[PDB]
């Protein structure tokens, strides 16, 4: 996980501070902290006199007492407080403009920005776009992923994706395909899949019109609701409608066509910060949208299908014979090596795999599982829960197909004595260039590339 | 086993000559029957009040060409599918009989027709069975 | 890892009127639903829009207000509606009274309705197929007088902890009103594990409520914030009104005595004391 | 489409403060396999949940258990009150397994002795899970049943697959003839309930004697958690009760008094009864037309209770199992519910 928190801290406080006007914000980013945060957030959001700290401390008992710290750090992180040591103790209180950003926000202030969205004439249907940019959204992975259809066509898109790098596959050629990236790219659907890209924009947002808010905000504001227009039509910086261009060019945006009016609330904004129900021609129903068979037999069991996530599927496992609603792969030792050939590993595989396709796998997870968790103590012999047969081979296969690492560089070689290795070595595994540590080795190893501190100390030794 | 007494001599056969020379039954027919005359007669034993219960096992291959002969509430007792048992499937229908039987399988409401609500349905049904 | 808030308000005219009685008639529970109103925000803000739920008790019996009972058939546009929704009913609900309702006030609806909401938490949790929802209920008072301590209800109470542990569910209340601390109250959020705070009237508690009950819903690694000690001696001698910690509980009738009894036929159950047993009583 | 405990007809008596001794057979018979690692540990299994689901709806009842091995009365946990202590020596001897036969008359004259130290009030009473065809009786039986009649000593027992004439008698004459107790099972899930049922109390139509005063007290909690000590266990207890009369410490508990001998209870257990005491008519379902009330469940709050016309559905079920005595309507799983863990009738509470 990425932790747009992460992200998000990276900036120095003036810019948090920049960015905190926008109240939606500020509660979109409350809803982003530990719960401890957002509690002792509430407990100073209505008491307008910075406050001691170990009464704090005293609020919490014994064990989770360290989440303070998890909490403490968190918002110290990102400085949402200001601390005052005064008189000794810590007088604590928000970024008063953040608290009074959520405050007008939490009792009806003057949010124009949070309360950009002008509802209008309700022209959204269910259906309508319901699929819409899912079909640009899903394309896009196969046009990504490389496959029939140009769903990858958008040129800053794929300049994203070339930007973003994040792929693995031949630019040269143009392709970005499964990289790690790519896998990871497989991984996180759509937490993953949403923000996992959402910073490529920030990744390519650094040139001009930088405008964080009329930037964030463009985002949280979707985030919002789907207010439609009021701010399409105007209420949106331009950079919000470059980022409302850019919005429904990275589909995310339920922004509709004619370039002028307040683009609908495309339900990937709901998904952005939802972590809750995520599914959604006129046949869209789940799970089973996502079948697949998984087995110990080595093949394709496929009744249902996503018409792209099979050939994603097929990524780790060679297609054969397509059918309309079912196709021979055999995915076998033989098939694994091609995710060794990207080079992921298929270990994400197996959660997701154990997570997905149960669709059509449901009475599997009881012909396989018979729910052997209380029945633990009572075999020395479990069944298959979960079924880590081929798993284990996969696992097996996992060291007997990768079973090598290689090096290369330079090769330092024959040391003198141990400081070097326990005074510059265990510190070359204290200033992070190492590619060995084999402490009698007397010899090291680095990428040749990268001693701007290795060829620097053993001198002095 | 199926009971029989020809481990003794002619004082039947003697007998039957008179008995089969005059009237038109022959050792079998006696002998058939009378077994059957004895077989059942344990078994009559078996039920004192509608409250009791039990089971009735037979053992002997020649049952099978006995059904025919037996009392005729036995043999409405008689299931067809219990032709011929082995002991493997017999000890199943007991295994449950017995466990369904144990339950205090008392509808209280059903017992009207068997068993005649008192004064009355002998009045309700013997009036409508008038006929 | 979200929750559900289920509050529970009565709202009794009576001690609403005499909440300007007491104290200042300087702004009855308008002040009181406003306070709430905003509070009910955060905790929507607070998890990932975790649902909540509140139900009311006036006068002549209750009715759920937030769910929106079935009706035809700014401000984050998702907070605007859950209040102005609300308010519609209480105000519709306010509309609701005259002397016939006045009339009727020969009891208080408040243990009928924290038992509707414990419903209302299983009719939810166990639809809650996906992602169970640990939740908590919460319950405010204008508690006045015309009833110092009505008794009836001690029981079906009593009846909501049991659940309300087996639910898992902790409660929570926030008296305001006369200094007469409601034992049962008090007795149920210790057993229920909530909190409890019979704070006088003026503030607008929002202060309190943020503070005092946000912290339940999945968090509980911290420290109640209760009163002092919730001593437990139970219900009086029903015979006397004597609060009792001696206590002398009859028999099949499960009455509570003080040395009192007639010696006979329990003061709830027609039942004739065993006379050599209760003269086995005189043994000191 | 119904099938309802008609009328809650104690009418107004039913025994509170019980003592029940838990008899579990523990012979090769209890190694047949009709239950999964047999039948015996299905039972200590059963029989676990059953203490706490007891001692829930029973917090004023002691409780004890016995096996019953090599034709031998053989008592596991003298009867106590704590449940834990109880609830322990179970899995103890549910890893054991048994040997030899099932006495009978073994076990109730161990507990015949076992049960008298109780107080009259204190229902007398024992549990049997017997697990055999047969018994292996040291000695005289019929005279043995007689016996626990003249203690009032009702019994009850859980048959296994069969029924045997014995005990069959030993229920019958042990109810005063009024007979429903010697059920066997026919079901596994049926043995479920079987329990549960146990746990509640047992009269039906009762001969009465001087029903008296109860006396008891009632402690409070403590606040210093350094100034441990004990008086009951003697051990150093961070802190807790204080009898209103001795004023002695002691653990945690509903326990009795170990210093002057009295019964200390809060009171919830007192109303952890009551529901117990005076229970409630069934929620009657509707009329398949008739109903006409609003849409939407009044206890929970679900729109449906009906289907709004739908061919076969809606004249299907008129899902509207209603209370009478406030005759308010109510929730199907409600009443299911209401009518399950809280009992106190919303609408009949509120009028
Ligand atoms: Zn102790
Ligand atoms: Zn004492
Ligand atoms: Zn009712």
């Amino acid at each position: 996980k990425h932790s747009v928190t992460q992200y998000l801290e990276e900036i120095p406080q003036q810019v948090q501070n920049r960015l905190y006007t926008s109240p939606a914000t500020c509660l979109a980013i409350y809803r982003i902290l530990p719960p401890l945060a957002k509690f002792f957030i509430m407990a100073m959001v209505f008491n307008e006199n910075e406050v001691p700290l170990l009464d704090l401390d005293k609020w919490v008992n014994s064990n989770g007492k360290l989440q303070f710290q998890n909490a403490i750090k968190s918002m110290k992180s990102l400085h949402l407080l200001i601390p005052n040591k005064s008189s000794g103790t810590l007088m604590i209180n928000l970024n008063p403009t953040f608290k009074i950003s959520l405050r007008n926000a939490l009792t009806g202030g003057e949010v124009q920005n949070s309360f950009g969205v002008v509802v209008e004439e309700n022209v959204v249907s269910l259906d309508l776009l319901d699929e819409y940019s899912a079909n640009k959204w899903e394309t896009i992975l196969h046009f990504m992923v490389g496959t029939p259809l140009a769903k990858i066509p958008s040129e800053k898109v794929l300049n994203l994706l070339k930007h973003s790098k994040l792929m693995e596959e031949v630019n040269s050629t143009g392709e970005f395909k499964i990289t790690n990236e790519g896998f990871q790219f497989l991984l996180q659907e759509i937490n993953s899949q949403l923000w996992t890209l959402l910073l490529q924009y920030l990744k390519m947002i650094e040139t001009s019109k930088m405008d964080l808010v009329d930037v964030l905000h463009f985002i949280f504001m979707l985030g919002a609701l789907e207010v439609g227009k009021a701010y399409k039509i105007d209420a949106l910086s331009e950079t919000q409608r470059i980022m409302l261009q850019d919005m429904r060019d990275y589909g995310l945006v339920f922004q509709k066509h004619s370039n002028d009016s307040i683009f609908y609330p495309t339900k990937l904004a709901l998904m952005l910060t939802s972590d809750t129900k995520t599914i959604r021609g006129l046949k869209n129903q789940d799970i089973p949208d996502g079948s697949l068979i998984v087995e110990t037999n080595f093949k394709i069991y496929s009744y249902s299908n996503s018409p792209l996530q099979i050939a994603v599927l097929s990524l780790f496992v060679h297609l054969k014979a397509r059918f309309v609603n079912m196709v021979l792969g055999q995915i076998t030792r033989e098939s694994i090596r091609r995710a060794l050939t990207n080079g992921i590993t298929a270990d994400q595989i197996i959660a997701y795999l154990e997570t997905h396709a149960h669709p059509q796998m449901r009475r599997l997870a009881e012909e396989k599982l018979e729910k052997k968790l209380e029945l633990d103590p009572n075999c020395k012999e479990p069944l298959q829960v979960l079924p880590p047969t081929v798993v284990d081979q996969i696992r097996l296969w996992q060291l007997e197909l990768d079973r090598v690492i290689t090096y290369e560089g330079s090769l330092y070689s024959d040391f003198e004595t141990s400081q070097e290795y326990n005074l510059l070595s265990k510190y070359a595994q204290d200033i992070g260039v190492l590619l060995w540590k084999d402490d009698k080795k007397k010899k090291f190893f680095i990428s040749k590339e990268g001693n701007s501190q290795v060829l620097d100390f053993a001198k002095r030794k | 086993g199926i009971p029989f007494q020809y481990t003794e001599s002619r004082i039947l056969k003697a007998r039957l000559e008179f008995m089969r020379e005059n009237y038109r039954i022959r050792e079998n027919d006696f002998l058939s029957f009378d077994a059957m005359r004895h077989a059942a007669q344990c078994l009559g034993r078996v039920l004192r009040g509608k409250d009791d219960y039990g089971v009735m096992v037979l053992a002997d291959r020649r049952f099978s060409r006995k059904r025919s002969q037996l009392p005729k509430w036995i043999a409405q007792g008689l299931s067809d599918a219990d032709l011929n048992l082995s002991t493997d499937m017999a000890i199943s229908n007991t295994k449950q009989f017995l466990r369904t039987m144990a339950q205090p399988t008392d509808p209280k409401d059903q017992e009207g027709v068997s068993v005649w609500s008192y004064e009355d349905l002998i009045k309700h049904q013997n009036s409508r069975k008038d006929q | 890892s979200p929750s559900l808030l289920t509050v529970i308000i009565e709202i009794a005219p009576k001690l609403w009127t005499t909440f300007d009685e007491e104290g200042n008639e300087k702004g009855s529970i308008i002040k009181v639903l406003e306070a709430l109103i905003v509070f009910l925000n955060a905790h929507l803000a607070f998890n990932s829009a975790n649902k909540v739920a509140v139900i009311a008790a006036y006068s002549q019996g209750i009715k759920y207000l937030y769910p929106e009972s079935t009706s035809a058939l700014x401000x984050y546009r998702r907070f605007r509606n859950v209040d102005e929704t609300l308010v519609e009913e209480i105000y519709k609900l306010f509309e609701l009274e005259k002397k016939q309702i006045e009339q009727n006030s020969q009891r208080s609806t408040l243990a009928g309705a924290m038992s509707a909401g414990l419903t209302y938490v299983n009719r939810i949790s166990k639809e809650s197929v996906t992602t169970s929802l640990k939740s908590r209920l919460l319950v405010l008072t204008c508690g006045s007088g015309s009833s110092k301590d009505e008794i009836f209800q001690y029981i079906p109470i009593m009846n909501c902890i049991f659940s309300a542990t087996k639910m898992k569910c902790p409660i929570d209340v926030v008296k305001i009103g006369g200094s007469k601390e409601s034992t049962f109250l008090q007795q149920t959020t210790d057993a229920t594990n909530g909190v409890y705070l019979h704070v006088e009237s003026t503030e607008g508690l929002i202060q309190y409520l943020a503070t005092a009950m946000f912290i339940d819903p999945s968090l509980r690694p911290i420290i109640v914030k209760p009163n002092h000690g919730s001593v437990d001696f139970r219900t009086s001698c029903y015979l006397t009104g004597r609060v009792v910690a001696v206590g002398f509980i009859c028999s099949v009738c499960l009455c509570v005595l003080s040395i009192i009894p007639p010696g006979n036929k329990c003061p709830a159950c027609d039942s004739q004391f065993d006379e050599h047993v209760i003269a086995k009583l005189k043994r000191k | 489409k119904k099938r309802t405990a008609k009328k809650n007809i104690t009418p107004y008596q039913r025994g509170i403060i019980r003592s029940l001794i838990l008899t579990l057979d523990c012979s090769e018979a209890m190694l047949e396999k009709d239950l999964r690692p047999n039948r015996h540990a299905m039972i200590i299994q059963y029989a676990i949940d059953f203490v706490h689901e007891f001692f829930d709806q029973n917090p004023i009842s002691q409780m004890g258990i016995i096996i019953m091995r090599n034709g031998l009365a053989q008592l596991v946990s003298q009867v106590s009150g704590n449940p834990q202590d109880h609830i322990d020596a179970l899995k103890s001897i549910r890893k054991q397994e048994p040997k030899g036969n099932p006495s009978l008359q073994n076990a109730l004259e161990m507990a015949r002795g076992l049960l008298l130290p109780v107080p009259a009030h204190c229902t007398r009473e024992v549990l049997i899970v017997f697990g055999s065809l047969s018994t292996t009786d040291p000695g005289d039986i019929h005279q043995t049943i007689d016996s626990l009649v003249s203690e009032k000593i009702r019994v009850k027992v859980l048959g296994l697959s069969a029924q045997v004439a014995i005990c069959k008698e030993l229920c019958k004459a042990t109810n005063y003839g009024d007979e429903s107790f010697y059920k066997i099972l026919l079901d596994e899930t049926h043995l479920k309930e079987l329990f549960n049922e146990a746990v509640t109390p047992l009269p039906v139509n009762k001969i009465n004697k001087g029903f008296t005063l109860v006396k008891m007290g009632f402690p409070t909690r403590i606040f210093e958690d350094t100034p441990t000590f004990c008086s009951c266990h003697s051990k150093l207890v961070y802190g807790g009760y204080f009898c209103p009369n001795c004023h002695s410490k002691v653990c945690s508990l509903p326990t009795v008094c170990p210093c002057c001998d009295l019964m200390l209870i809060l009171s919830t257990h007192l109303a952890r009864s009551y529901h117990h005491l005076m229970p409630l008519k069934t929620f009657a379902e509707v009329p398949t037309t008739e109903k006409f009330r609003s849409e939407d469940c009044f206890s929970c709050q679900s729109r449906f209770p009906x289907x709004x016309x739908x061919x076969x559905x809606x004249x299907x079920x008129x899902s509207r199992y209603r209370c009478e005595d406030c005759k308010q309507e109510f929730c199907v799983d409600c009443d299911v519910f209401i009518h399950e863990i809280l009992h106190n009738c919303p609408g009949c509470e509120s009028k």
